[PDB]
């Protein structure tokens, strides 16, 4: 995500984990966050579970 | 009318708007201030 | 980390492998697959680790 | 907010039409799927394209 | 050794669906005659697949010509690794590769005679140029005779590899062991032609592999003591 | 991009014998 230049959006790239663990709160400390929007799901449960 | 009426009030940039929302992970709701959602609330973002 | 081997027999929570829940805990003979490390049964309850 | 994090692309660029001979028959992308004008799409949008 | 003896199974472009399921290894200890000489003991073989998203004719109107990244499974060892790449497919232009007259078909192959662990990807280069590749991956296989299940599907998450040595080496059940990021919807894919030039004194026969195409279905699995399924309804 | 070794340096592909008649044999494995 950091290596490259971003793409647009009809060629959006995907980035699938599994089986690791992330640092959320530098991942989320580099971004200045405007507008969110969940579904069947929360953030603080995505920081917590 | 209502019984009793409490105002929280703080001053709180308009650009970290989505940190005072409700479910948001960021640093205003781990450890500045988490809304409590007891009795029936309205959060209020406005300018002077 | 934590053990099983002193809570047997009363209701716990367990986070195993980021499977979260409460239950009791017992020794078991081993049925169901090593590999897959999860025993379910037919209403997707965790009965076996 | 840095331009360190990630390397800036040119522009932002979009897709506002796709379609086969007629506007009438338009290709319509799926739910988690790319486009299908992604090859047409790659060649970009800019001020004279 | 002569010229490879192979099927038209180049040019024949299925479409990929939902994914299949391949039965590997069936009468791999019974007796079978040669289809070059219409008999000696059958073994196993290994298929070879190659899936993409959009597919074209080659430079002479011969189909079968994948566009832009193809996957592309290959055994190699001799049976003994699986490697698995995602690239782009150049054709070359010699006198009978694929951008040329004289061509029919393309074929991998293995000169059974310290293993190289590379014949089976030079055996591929030779006809196709290899660009911009993503992946790369490898897979050990213990080589033996038993009756085998190898199955592909694609999602949101990737395409999903699954086989049954992981959990069932002695069983048909099928156990996922990689996800691929291969994100864009796999359409088309082909059986690669495979040969091997053995001797007469070197000569073998080798199984037949089936590909059934998989369905979105309720099945009513019969799950045993140990775990395993044994019986099943559809 | 992953770097996947040398292009072949062969100028000729090899030649291959397409018969479908000796290949047209059944041995039906239906799933059960
Ligand atoms: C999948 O592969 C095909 C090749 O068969 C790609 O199509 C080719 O894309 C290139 C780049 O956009 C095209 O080149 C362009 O040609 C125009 C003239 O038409 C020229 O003005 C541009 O400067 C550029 O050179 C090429 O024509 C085109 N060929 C065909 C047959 O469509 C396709 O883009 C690939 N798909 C993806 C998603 O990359
Ligand atoms: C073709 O013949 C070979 C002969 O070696 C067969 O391989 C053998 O298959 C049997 C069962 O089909 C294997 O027995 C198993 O052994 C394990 C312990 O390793 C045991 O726990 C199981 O309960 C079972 O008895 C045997 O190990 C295996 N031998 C080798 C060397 O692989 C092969 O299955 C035959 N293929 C056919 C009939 O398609
Ligand atoms: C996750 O990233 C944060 C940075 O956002 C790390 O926090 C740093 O921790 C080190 C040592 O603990 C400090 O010297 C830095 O000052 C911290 N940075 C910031 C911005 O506070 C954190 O250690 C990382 N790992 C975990 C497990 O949280
Ligand atoms: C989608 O975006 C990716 C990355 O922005 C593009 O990938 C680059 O492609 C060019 C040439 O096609 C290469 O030189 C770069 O090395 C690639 N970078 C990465 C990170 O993969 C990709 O081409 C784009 N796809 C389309 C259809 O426009
Ligand atoms: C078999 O061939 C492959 C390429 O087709 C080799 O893989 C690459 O080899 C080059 C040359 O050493 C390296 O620079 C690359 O890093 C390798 N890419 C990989 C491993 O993904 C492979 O090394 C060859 N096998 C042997 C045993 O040499
Ligand atoms: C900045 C988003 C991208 C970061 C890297 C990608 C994925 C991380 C995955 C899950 C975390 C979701 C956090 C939700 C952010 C909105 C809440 C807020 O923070 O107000
Ligand atoms: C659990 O049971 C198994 C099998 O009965 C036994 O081998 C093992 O020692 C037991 N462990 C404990 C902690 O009781
Ligand atoms: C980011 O912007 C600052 C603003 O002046 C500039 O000095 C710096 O070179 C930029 N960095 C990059 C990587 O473009
Ligand atoms: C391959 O051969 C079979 C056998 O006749 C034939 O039916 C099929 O059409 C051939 N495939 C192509 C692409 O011609
Ligand atoms: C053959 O292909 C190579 C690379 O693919 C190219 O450099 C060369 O010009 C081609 N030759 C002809 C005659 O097209
Ligand atoms: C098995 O995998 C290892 C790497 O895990 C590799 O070094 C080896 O060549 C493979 N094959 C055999 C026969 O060990």
């Amino acid at each position: 995500m950091f290596s490259s230049q971003p793409p647009q959006v009809y060629n959006f790239s995907r980035l699938v984990f599994t089986n690791c663990n992330y640092n959320l709160t530098r991942l989320l400390s580099l971004f200045q966050v405007s507008e969110f929007s969940c579904h069947q799901v929360s953030p603080s449960a995505l920081a917590s579970g | 009318c209502y019984s009793s009426l409490t105002v929280d009030y703080f001053a709180y940039p308009l650009s970290m708007a989505s940190y005072l929302r409700q479910g948001s992970t960021g640093p205003i709701a781990q450890f500045n201030y988490k809304q409590d959602f007891t009795n029936p609330t309205c959060r209020i973002l406005a300018a002077v | 980390d934590t053990k099983v081997d002193d809570k047997l027999g009363r209701c716990i929570e367990y986070s195993l492998y980021g499977v979260t829940g409460r239950g009791v805990f017992q020794n078991c003979t081993p049925v169901g697959l090593k590999q897959q490390r999860f025993v379910y049964d037919g209403f997707d309850n965790l009965v076996g680790y | 907010p840095s331009n360190v994090t990630i390397p800036l692309p040119q522009s932002y660029m979009w897709l506002t039409q796709c379609y086969t001979n007629s506007p009438s028959n338009s290709h319509y992308v799926e739910a988690g799927s790319y486009t299908p004008c992604l090859g047409l799409a790659s060649r970009g949008f800019n001020t004279f394209n | 050794i002569g010229k490879h003896f192979i099927s038209n199974y180049s040019a024949e472009t299925l479409p990929f669906g939902n994914g299949f399921v391949v039965r590997i290894g069936f009468s791999a200890n019974k007796t079978g005659s040669l289809v070059i000489s219409p008999s000696k003991v059958i073994k196993k073989i290994y298929p070879a697949f190659m899936l993409g998203t959009a597919v074209t004719s080659f430079a002479h109107g011969h189909a079968g010509r994948y566009l832009n990244h193809t996957l592309v499974i290959l055994p190699e060892s001799c049976g003994t690794s699986l490697t698995v790449f995602y690239c782009i497919l150049e054709p070359r232009n010699g006198t009978r590769c694929p951008n040329h007259q004289d061509y029919t078909s393309y074929v991998i192959w293995e000169t059974p005679h310290s293993v190289n662990r590379n014949a089976t990807l030079n055996s591929f280069k030779v006809s196709f140029n290899l660009r911009q590749c993503k992946f790369m991956r490898t897979y050990n296989i213990s080589d033996d005779e038993n009756q085998e299940w190898f199955g592909i599907t694609q999602n949101a998450q990737g395409v999903h590899l699954y086989s049954s040595r992981k959990g069932d080496l002695y069983g048909g059940n099928m156990f996922l062991f990689d996800t691929l990021p291969v994100y864009e919807t796999l359409k088309y894919y082909t059986v690669i032609p495979r040969s091997l030039r053995s001797r007469l004194n070197e000569r073998q026969a080798w199984a037949a592999f089936y590909v059934y195409s998989l369905h979105k279905l309720t099945y009513l699995l019969d799950f045993s003591v140990d775990g395993y399924v044994r019986r099943a309804i559809d | 991009d992953v770097d996947l070794g040398p292009d072949s340096t062969r100028d000729t592909c090899d030649e291959v014998v397409v018969q479908v008649s000796a290949f047209q044999k059944d041995w039906p494995q239906p799933i059960n």
